[PDB]
């Protein structure tokens, strides 16, 4: 501290510094986009989204071909629109925590 | 416990100051210390050695690998077994001896490396571990590699030759185990950090994430079986045995793809990496065997009369 | 299927108040003066693995079915296609359990939490997303086998 005569911690969440400065302020870390850490998650997120609305667009253009029956049709898309939330979840989860964000 | 504090000062008063708690006291007027991974002793009269910390063979940590191995190791004997004293049919004479028994050979030594992992790691068990863990994998995926050699030729080939293929795999693991144990001696397990004296473990002097190097070959047979798994897939052989092979590479495939980088990243941490090693040799080879002889097997036991 | 599934998030959301909140600063020792607060949006860890228990026994039901539509012909089987998204899935959600709670014993960087997680998740809806529709879009797209 800047206590000349008895020396004491600063607090949590706020750093030393040794010097004239006085404590200082921790750095706090986010997952912020802009780091190289979160661009796997943000390309394997775009990528999933992209192939879930492209199969969903072929199924709703050829929605009367046997082999869209075969798979069921519409239990077929709510499986698909479930692919498509578990994606999501991915753009989420990157997202500064917040409150409403921690909550979805 | 405790230390005088000097000050020459004015006149002879000390102050009292307790020493750090792994530095004894070797001096009324100064505290000692010894090396990283020591201690201090009661009196603090001189340096004492905290007891070396390992995977055991009881513990919590050791217990779910044992059983998995023992189980598998089990059911390989009575694969074995069968395939041996039960051999008289085409499905198992015509498509098995001593040719293909180099599978349940290799799924024998996978399971048994459970067991050889889990113990005292100071002794030469590091050779054996640095040997072992890459030449189970050798000898399975060797097998496999030749087998699915065989099918794209017919999609020279002899028993002997078939042996032979199979030997030379071997052999080229061997020869990088060996260059690798020239590279590092094996042995001289032990070591701590800045970070306590109050922590120790007997881990393996090998450099950390070296065996890597030594499961490359093992990769590059991967990379290989099941490219030819792929070519091969059309071809119905005795029981259409070739989708079952393609199976078992996609299987084995996925399994390496997270284990490798499972090891690296766990590296850090001495008992999730050995738990992960025990898993993953017991989960390969219950997946060769229940993606390659299970059908086989089945025809055997549950249609004799073929 | 869901209800139970619903019924567990809801009790979450009023057993776990769901509140962030900046991490105390142990992540590392302040003494070395570069010492970091990863900020973690504190959510328990028993609740992600009731969740996931949850799913697993799902899945695990699939695969019983899965098993026993053995028998189903032509294009109404797809048990191994099933199968094979399961043995995927329980290996993905396998390699998560030791980087995720195993190696959190690492404190530095722990947000490695967050991408084990979400790149393990959209693995497995890729791979439930391909082996399921890949080789059901490719002959629609490519080959007109049926009318
Ligand atoms: O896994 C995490 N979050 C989480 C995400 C989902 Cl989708 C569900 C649940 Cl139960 C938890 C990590 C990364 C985000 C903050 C810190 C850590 C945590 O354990 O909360």
């Amino acid at each position: 501290q800047v206590d000349r005569y008895t020396c004491k911690t600063c607090p949590y969440d706020m750093r030393p510094t040794e010097n004239r400065t006085g404590c200082r302020p921790i750095p706090i870390i986010k997952l912020e986009w802009g780091s190289p850490w979160a661009v796997l998650p943000l390309f394997l997120a775009v990528v999933g989204i992209a192939a879930t609305l492209f199969v969903v667009i072929t199924f709703v253009r050829y929605n009367d071909t046997p082999i869209v029956k075969a798979s069921g049709r519409e239990l077929s898309y709510v499986l698909l629109a479930g692919i498509f939330l578990c994606y999501a979840t991915t753009f989420l989860m990157i997202a500064e925590p917040d409150l409403g964000t921690c909550s979805l | 416990n405790e230390v005088k504090s000097v000050q020459p000062g004015e006149v002879c008063c000390w102050l009292c100051i307790p020493c750090q708690p792994y530095e004894y006291r070797l001096d009324e007027f100064t505290c000692a210390d010894c090396g990283l991974g020591y201690w201090p002793n009661a009196s603090l009269t001189g340096c004492f050695e905290l007891p070396q910390e390992y995977i055991r063979w009881g513990d919590a940590w050791a217990v779910g690998p044992v059983t998995i191995a023992c189980l598998g190791a089990l059911a390989t004997l009575f694969v074995l077994g069968v395939f041996v004293r039960h051999n008289a049919t085409p499905v198992v004479k015509a498509s098995g001896r001593e040719l293909c028994y180099i599978l349940l050979g290799g799924v024998f030594l996978c399971y048994c490396m459970t067991f050889i992992f889990i113990a005292k790691p100071s002794t030469a068990v590091c050779t054996l571990r640095r040997l072992g863990l890459g030449t189970a994998f050798s000898v399975c995926y060797s097998a496999l590699l030749t087998k699915t050699n065989r099918i794209a030729r017919i999609f020279f080939i002899s028993p002997a030759s078939q042996v032979a293929i199979c030997l030379a795999l071997i052999s080229g693991q061997l020869l990088i185990v060996v260059a690798w144990l020239v590279v590092e001696a094996p042995g001289t397990g032990k070591e701590t950090a800045p970070e306590r004296r109050e922590v120790v473990t007997l881990r393996c002097n090998h450099r950390d994430a070296s065996m890597l190097g030594s499961l490359a070959y093992n990769v590059l047979l991967i990379a290989l079986c099941t490219l030819y798994a792929f070519k091969t897939r059309k071809c119905p052989e005795n029981f259409n045995e070739a989708k079952f092979i393609g199976f078992t590479m996609y299987t084995t495939c996925i399994i390496w793809l997270a284990f490798l980088p499972i090891f690296y990243v766990t590296s850090s941490d001495y008992r999730v990496q050995t738990t992960t090693m025990c898993v993953s040799v017991s989960l390969s080879g219950s997946v060769v065997l229940g993606c390659l002889f299970a059908p086989k097997l089945h025809i055997i036991l549950f249609q004799p009369q073929k | 299927l869901i209800s139970l599934q619903l019924l567990g998030i809801c009790v979450w959301f009023v057993v776990d108040p769901s509140h962030s909140v900046v991490d105390f600063q142990d992540q590392r020792t302040l003494d070395p003066r570069f010492a970091r607060g990863v900020l973690k949006c504190d959510i328990s860890d028993l609740s992600l693995i009731c969740l996931l228990g949850y799913s697993m026994l799902l899945m695990v039901t699939c695969t019983v079915y899965a098993i026993k539509t053995r028998g189903v012909p032509e294009t109404f089987n797809e048990a191994k296609p099933i199968g094979f998204t399961m043995y995927t899935t329980c290996i993905v959600w396998l390699a998560f359990i030791p980087i995720f709670f195993g190696t959190s014993q690492s404190a530095d960087k722990l947000y490695i939490q967050t991408t084990t997680l979400t790149v393990s998740v959209s693995l497995s809806a890729s791979v439930s997303l391909g082996m399921l529709y890949m080789p059901k879009v490719y002959i629609i797209l490519f080959h007109p086998e049926q009318n």
